[PDB]
């Protein structure tokens, strides 16, 4: 995808203005540096692969990480599925109104030792389970539950030590792209929740240890990478200025529009 | 700063008449409507009419159509009301006021007021 | 049990790589493709339109629409300047928050011509003349119309046309300038100045405006991917 | 014609609750505005086009409502508005007023 | 089995393995431009070196 | 010659004689829904003299001290004659818009405007925990204005309307990525943009969901000598092109 190359010039005289147009209509200018001066014959071997909307999307960026403790009742994660509590890809997302996409998925799991009062604690290797709950099924209340038993759920399994898991999912949506944004309520009255949290319904994720503790609390911490693949984008838009304070809206706090200088002349 | 500036109060007598002011200074002054209203001593307000300065297209209420006449000074930046046949109910006050063009551009409203010439009737 | 031989490397998550995986969903059924309208192919499209350029920072009227207008009115001395800005496209904070330099920061190099368009935002009996120049490194600044008269000018007509469009080439030694500022990439000075004066009938008022936009030409690209540093965080959201 | 229909007659409130106070059209309006007058005094624009607080108006004043329900509401009573509030219409019909809730403390 | 162009400034062979066409690598040699959607939207086209408003 | 223009739908006529040329989309003329991309299986109705014509909503005075105002599009019309009925009286409905904001002054008048026409315009709220209340987004043919200064975060659902970050969060002079023409008083009139049907699903309920927003706002400010004429309005017109509707029931 080679950029266009700059032909010659000669000085001219005439009634072909390419310098003045009128803005007003809405059309930005096509005068190539050519026609306002005199140039030489460069032939540009430059290329514009690397501003593609694959190629700015498609790299993995984190979105959340939680916790849960081995030596507890009850201690297991839970995470409402969604691309706006971290501000570096919810604002790589947001200059598109509508997405299509294929996602890439890889969890990073850690551990630590909890300060236990046992004599010569020396534990095994530990294994963990990641599972997914569309919405509608059953959930977890506690560890030792029923609802582990993944008859139709996807689960991971891994075992520390290992290469981190990974695993695709396709475009999963009712509609035709990802909206990532909305102007619309979610009741025909006109009352109650208004944005992109009526268009937000994508499911769980339930994580937890398998082993039993033994002798020491064990916390563990899941990372989430997020990876667009075979992406589509329509309608651009212009990019967030102000910081974000919320999750669910985009309701925010002013700022001027840059930082400024002393005076007008000022370099 | 933006002000309006009345006249002093006056009394009358039954079947009199007595012209008020209202001068305008702080702003420039055919920009926008003058419109009067009128305050009794124990009752709601009232709107007369207004007056437009930069043509002079006076408009009244179907109540005070005959009684009250609105003029204008553009040399001076001063507005006036002539009010005919002044009655026994009329013990009231009178306010002038900036607006912006009647409902092409009332959105602030009646946005700045006068002080009120409280106007008598007695013998 | 064909033998292999694992090199350095492996086991290893690499946050731009592509390899196949397995999918968690077998032989799901996505919903078909729609015609909508405006697609975006490449992301140097969206740095080719025009955006206002704030000239008019002055630390009081980045918080209001003073930010994009520029003041002229008509004068009695000659050779009176306009405004002035060096040319730094990511680092410089007049072209920094334009649509060409929010997605100059998401990347390291760049290179091309970069076109500025004007509009007298002024009446219909008002005329003048100006001079935009430019200037490449190596000496200070300009601070005469003779001085900036030996630079790259374009001489700007009012009329019923009000539009001028000065394009600033590409003169550099390397293929490539860095996005950050360093001193070892300079890029030169824009500057604009009277050279008629405004001359303007009885009953006008003789305070104008001017408004400026800044786009790419057809031969910009970009490079380096890296962050951008408009975006900060503490906890979650 | 447009008549403006304030309610109630009177309010009474202790210092420091909420309060509300409505006022209904015949028709659909264009534009609503509230003022303020002291008993003695030149009434003061208060909270304009149904939503807008004035120049010095305390942060505790707010209003709402659209269609042909309009209403005004003070967060918590200070003890520096015993007066009372007249309520102004701008459609295409002339004018009109309220008819003047008063607001004493108790 | 197909090989491709290898972006440089030589081939390489690629085979897929699943059955799912969401398992697939990316794309990253899509290279197509059409920036007269956003650049010029106009019913009436106009020539660069006449004049717009005539 | 360039400047001068005619629009006829259905049983208006719209003529300037000062303007720009047209601004259409994005590149696309609006159109029926095609066999392909249907989704609902049975008949709509396309009334397509009764609907697309020229509506006019209501003007606007262009003060001196002024911000802005916008418009929610699918909401604008909703009691503008047999399209404010097919509306009501229908569960779907796919349309595209043809707007026309026109504005004269003088010759020893200035100013400046920026008409766009932005696609899902998710607004902010004043307070940081709520969201606007519906009758302060939008309203039947009538400006929601901008302000100069910033809103008071102690209100209690109220949009902030601080003019150069739009309401959205967004840096005001980046809004010409969307289609958008400027009204100059030094040398245009008028000004015309065609959109078609933007969405991601092929037809959408009409009241839920605004899915355009009609931003204008002053760049440069009016200005005038004194002895011109002080009253400069504002006047929107919009007509409805290729509009189509589905699933009859009550009225509501
Ligand atoms: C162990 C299996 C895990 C499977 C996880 C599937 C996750 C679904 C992908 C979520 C896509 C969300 C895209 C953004 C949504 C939006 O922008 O509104």
């Amino acid at each position: 995808a080679r950029v266009a190359d700059t032909i010659s010039s000669r000085p001219t005289n005439s009634e072909s203005i390419p310098a003045l147009t009128a803005a007003e209509t809405g059309h930005t200018s096509q005068v190539v540096p050519s026609d306002t001066m005199q140039t030489r014959h460069v032939k540009n071997y430059h290329s514009r692969s690397e501003s593609s909307i694959e190629n700015f999307l498609c790299r993995s960026a984190c979105v959340y990480y939680a916790t849960y403790t081995n030596n507890s009742k009850k201690g297991f994660a839970e995470w409402v599925i969604n691309t706006r509590q971290v501000a570096q890809l919810r604002r790589k997302l947001e200059l598109f109104t509508y997405l299509r996409f294929d996602l890439e998925l890889t969890f990073v799991i850690t551990s630590a030792q909890q300060p236990s009062t046992a004599s010569s604690v020396d534990a095994p290797v530990q294994t963990h389970q990641i599972m997914y709950v569309p919405p509608g099924g059953p959930v977890p209340t506690k560890v030792k539950d029923y609802a582990w038993q993944t008859s139709t759920n996807p689960s991971v399994f891994w075992t520390e030590g290992n290469a981190p898991p990974r695993m695709s999912i396709p475009f999963i949506s009712i509609g035709n792209a990802y909206s990532c944004f909305y102007d619309g309520w979610t009741q025909f009255s006109r009352n109650g929740v208004y944005g992109i949290n009526t268009l937000n319904n994508m499911g769980t994720l339930y994580m937890r240890h398998v082993n039993e503790a033994g002798q020491g609390p064990i916390k563990s911490t899941v990372r989430i990478y997020f990876k667009p693949k075979h992406v589509k984008a329509w309608v651009p838009r212009p990019p967030r200025l102000c910081q974000y304070e919320k999750q669910k809206n985009v309701n925010f706090s002013p700022i001027g529009v840059t930082t400024s200088r002393t005076d007008i002349i000022t370099t | 700063e933006i002000q309006l500036q009345q006249s002093g109060p006056e009394l009358v007598k039954p079947g009199a008449s007595v012209k008020v002011s209202c001068k305008a200074s702080g702003y420039s002054f055919t920009d926008y409507n003058i419109y009067w209203v009128k305050q009794s001593h124990g009752k709601s307000l009232e709107w007369i009419g207004y007056v437009d300065p930069y043509n002079g297209n006076t408009n009244y209420n179907q109540k005070f159509k005959g009684k009250a006449t609105l003029t204008v000074d553009k040399s001076s930046s001063t507005a006036f009301m002539h009010l005919n046949s002044l009655t026994s109910e009329v013990s009231t006050v009178y306010y002038c006021a900036r607006g912006g063009g009647y409902y092409g551009g009332g959105y602030y409203g009646m946005d700045y007021w006068g002080q009120g010439t409280s106007v008598t009737v007695s013998s | 049990g064909l033998p292999v031989m694992t090199t350095p490397g492996s086991t290893q998550f690499l946050t731009s790589d592509d390899f196949q995986s397995p999918s968690a969903m077998p032989q799901f059924d996505v919903t078909p493709e729609m015609q909508i309208p405006g697609r975006v192919n490449n992301l140097m499209e969206i740095a080719e339109v025009d955006s206002v350029v704030p000239v008019n920072n002055t630390e009081d009227n980045v918080s209001s629409l003073k930010a994009y207008q520029i003041p002229v009115q008509s004068n009695s001395d000659n050779g009176k300047q306009v405004f002035g800005f060096p040319l730094q496209p990511g680092a410089n904070n007049v072209l920094n928050r334009t649509l060409l330099g929010e997605i100059l920061n998401y990347y390291t190099h760049w290179s091309g011509s970069i076109k500025l368009t004007f509009m007298f935002c002024g009446s219909a009996m008002a005329t003048g003349k100006f001079l935009l120049a430019y200037s490449p490194p190596g000496a200070g600044v300009p601070k005469n119309r003779k001085d900036a008269m030996l630079g790259t000018h374009v001489i700007w007509d009012v009329g019923l046309q009000s539009s001028c469009v000065l394009c600033v080439p590409w003169i550099s030694q390397t293929h490539y300038r860095y996005v950050v500022e360093d001193e070892y990439t300079a890029a030169g000075y824009v500057t604009c100045w009277y050279q008629t004066n405004i001359v303007v009938p009885a009953d006008v008022q003789s305070s104008c405006d001017i408004l400026c936009f800044v786009s790419a030409c057809n031969d910009f690209s970009v490079r380096m991917l890296k962050d951008t540093p408009f975006i900060r965080q503490d906890t979650f959201y | 014609q447009i008549v403006l229909s304030q309610s109630p007659a009177i309010l009474s409130a202790s210092p420091g609750e909420k309060v509300t106070m409505t006022c209904r059209a015949s028709s659909s309006v264009s534009y609503l505005h509230w003022y303020q007058q002291k008993p003695g005094s030149s009434p003061k624009p208060w909270i304009s086009a149904t939503s807008n607080l004035a120049s010095g108006v305390p942060a505790r004043f707010s209003g709402s409502g659209s269609g042909t329900s309009y209403s005004l509401t003070i967060s918590r009573v200070e003890a520096e508005d015993a007066a009372t509030y007249y309520c102004q219409q701008w459609s295409s019909n002339p004018l009109s007023f309220g008819g003047g809730t008063k607001l004493e403390l108790k | 089995a197909q090989v491709s162009t290898q972006k440089t400034g030589i081939h390489y062979t690629n085979i897929n393995y699943y059955k799912d066409a969401a398992s697939n690598s990316a794309n990253r040699q899509d290279f197509t431009q059409d920036p007269g959607k956003f650049t010029e939207p106009v019913k009436d086209i106009m020539v660069k070196t006449m004049p717009a408003l005539n | 010659s360039d400047r001068v223009r005619s629009i006829t739908l259905g049983n208006s006529t719209i003529t300037t004689q000062e303007c720009a040329n047209v601004v259409v989309g994005y590149g696309v003329w609006p159109e029926y829904l095609k066999d392909n991309e249907a989704t609902a299986e049975d008949q709509p109705t396309q009334p397509d003299v009764a609907t697309c014509r020229f509506y006019t909503l209501e003007s606007v005075q262009w003060m001196k001290n002024s911000a802005g105002w916008w418009w929610k599009l699918p909401d604008a019309l909703s009691q503008m004659g047999l399209f404010g009925q097919n509306m009501q009286y229908h569960y779907l409905g796919r349309t595209g818009y043809t707007i026309h904001v026109q504005c004269n002054a003088s010759k020893f008048h200035q100013g400046c405007l920026l008409v766009v026409c932005v696609p899902e315009a998710e607004m902010g709220c004043s307070n940081l925990n709520n969201t606007p209340e519906f009758s302060e987004l939008s309203g039947g043919d009538s400006a929601r204005m901008f302000t100069d200064t910033q809103v008071g975060e102690s209100n209690a659902k109220k949009v902030q309307t601080a003019v150069w970050n739009a309401g959205m969060g967004v840096g005001v002079g980046n809004l010409t990525i969307f289609p958008h023409q400027w009204i100059n008083l030094r040398t245009n009139n008028s000004a015309t943009l065609v959109m078609p049907y933007i969405n991601s699903v092929p037809m959408d309920n009409m009241f839920r969901h605004n899915n355009l927003t009609l931003m204008i706002i002053p760049f440069v400010p009016l200005n005038y000598s004194e002895g011109s004429s002080p009253y400069v309005p504002i006047t929107v017109t919009i007509a409805p092109m290729c509009a189509e509707y589905n699933g009859l029931r009550l009225a509501s």
